[PDB]
RNA sequence: GACGGUGGCCAUGGAAGUCGGUAUCCGCUAAGGAGUGUGUAACAACUCACCUGCCAAAUGGACUAGCCCUGAAAAUGGAUGA
């Protein structure tokens, strides 16, 4: 084929001329690796402050929308764009913009080849019984899955916790588990006012 | 709607439509055979309770379990709320019969039900509902300015109001 | 275990497509006979499973 | 009488019975597939909690 | 990444895009057909259209027409004359 993704462009020309950069605060956010199903529910105060906007073909064309403002073109001698990264325009204060996305956040399920931190409890419900499942749970510390009047092969409380994070060893034991609600929020690429740039943050500073 | 009573003794949520008044169907294991853990419906006339004058036909139901209890809950669906206001002839004895009939105003009743469908999409519950409902059905036109699933009306190509509440 | 193996077996058995001329099996995403007896038909049908 | 009723449209009253089959849900889908080929129609597919 | 309304209305009283009939719309988005198959009781799950991350300069296609090949099988041992 021959095009852009796999078809020629007629709406990505409009992403540069989508708005004027009237808003004084922007931030590069990594909300693409988290899924679109959960991404639309957390964003209610996230849109109305400037919205989640702009394409990633036009992220290089973004430079003509910084010359209008007092902002320099690059953020801190680098645009910081080597990832699925989108711009979120904000009207919230200099301290509030540091935690604008993390105020309402949620993660996606853990994939093959990565563990990810699991802070929230795992779901429950009737899923039969399996004796071979107990042999795989011997690697883990808790070897008990049947709880209460119901019967099932996974617990109602998270056994996978922070501290057990690794590259690729205990990640195979999560494929034995039948459900993956791995919460680690969303990820700031950088924080930025209108001239000065900062590192990713969760606090007011 | 959200659940009326929260599932206790581990969460239990099951999904079969249970359409119409008639029938003694209940959901405990739609992916497996009949039994889940134990026999517990509860009640055969739950369908009737859920769908008295909301439909005889493709009428959705969020079946749950509170360890041997069901409090009757429906999703406030895009089909169920519009068909509630419709006349009893098209809500009764249409179980083995097609229905593509209903062009009366349903403007007021869907506004309150818009929060129950979704609670966070960054849109107006009385403004964006005139686009999302009304011009997305063949059994519900609302005002006759709109067109049933077309590109003639509902997106302001004939309408003048579209994001504003009527 | 078994089912995974079965899939693998299929991949080296069923998946390959054939030419309506030889009935000679090329591969599961093919566009041609790549044989000179056929005359290079490029008019392939997939191999029919035990389901069908 | 025969003549009178011949010229009129004579709709087929087929002799049918409902099949109270009792199986598992896993293979009933498959069982039903073949039933469809014998000019059959489902009136109600449901689950018996108790048996 | 591949969504919300949504399990679209129907048939169903299971067919929840995908045994299947007809309409096939709107939101929101970087993008996402009321859905391309695989799969499943139908779903779920997976993939496709659709988009984007990286790599980094060419790519795609429908035809025409030279030579070649396929089409192009038969009777002593054999013929660009060798």
């Amino acid at each position: 084929m021959s095009g852009a993704g796999s078809k020629r462009k007629n709406v990505f020309i409009e992403k540069a001329t989508k708005l004027f950069t009237t808003y004084d605060k922007m931030i590069v956010a990594e909300a693409d690796f988290v899924g679109s199903s959960q991404l639309q529910k957390i964003r209610k105060s996230i849109r109305g402050i400037g919205a989640v906007l702009m394409g990633k073909k036009t992220m290089i064309r973004k430079v003509i929308r910084d010359l209008a403002d007092s902002k320099p073109e690059l953020d801190a001698l680098n645009t910081y764009l080597k990832q699925n990264t989108c711009i979120i325009f904000c009207k919230d204060n200099i301290a509030e913009v540091k935690r604008v996305i993390n105020t309402q956040r949620v993660g996606a399920p853990a994939k093959a080849g990565v563990f990810a931190p699991n802070d929230v409890i795992i779901p429950a419900g009737p899923t039969g019984m399996e004796p071979t499942q107990t042999s795989f749970l011997q690697d883990l510390k808790i070897a008990t899955k049947i709880n209460r009047g119901q019967i099932d092969i996974v617990n109602e409380v998270h056994i996978i916790k922070t501290g057990q994070k690794v590259g690729a060893s205990e990640a195979t034991l999560l494929q034995k588990l039948n459900i993956k609600p791995f919460t680690y929020g969303l990820e700031p690429k950088i924080i930025y006012d209108a001239g000065a740039c900062y590192s990713p943050s969760i606090s007011e500073e | 709607m959200p659940p009326k009573v929260d599932p206790s003794e581990k969460v239990e949520v099951f999904l079969r439509v249970c359409g119409g008044e008639a029938g003694a169907m209940s959901t405990l294991a739609p992916k497996l055979g009949p039994l889940g853990v134990s026999p517990k419906k509860v009640g055969d006339d739950i369908a009737k309770a859920t769908q008295p004058w909301k439909g005889m036909k493709v009428s959705v139901k969020l079946t749950i379990q509170n360890r041997i209890a069901v409090p009757e809950v429906l999703p406030s669906a895009s089909a169920l709320v519009i068909k509630a206001l419709k006349e009893p002839p098209r809500d009764r004895k249409k179980e083995k019969n097609i229905k593509h009939n209903g062009n009366i105003p349903l403007e007021e009743i869907c506004k309150i039900a818009k929060t129950m469908r979704f609670k966070s999409l960054a849109v107006d519950f009385k403004g964006s509902v005139l686009e999302i409902l009304g011009t997305a059905h063949s059994v519900g036109c609302k005002v006759n300015g709109k067109s049933p699933r077309d590109i003639q009306a509902g997106i302001q190509s004939g309408e003048i109001e579209v994001v504003e509440p009527k | 275990i078994e089912p995974s193996l079965v899939i693998l077996a299929r991949k080296y058995k069923c998946d390959k497509m054939i030419c309506r001329k030889c009935y000679a099996r090329l591969h599961p995403r093919a566009v041609n006979c790549r044989k000179k007896k056929c005359g290079h038909s490029n008019n392939l049908r997939p191999k029919k499973k035990l389901l069908k | 009488c025969r003549y009178a009723l011949q010229v009129k449209p004579q709709r087929l009253m087929a002799a049918m019975y409902t099949c109270d089959i009792m199986a598992t849900g896993d293979v009933l889908g498959r069982v039903y597939a073949v039933l469809s080929k014998r000019e059959g129609r489902v009136l109600q597919e449901e689950m018996k909690e108790g048996t």
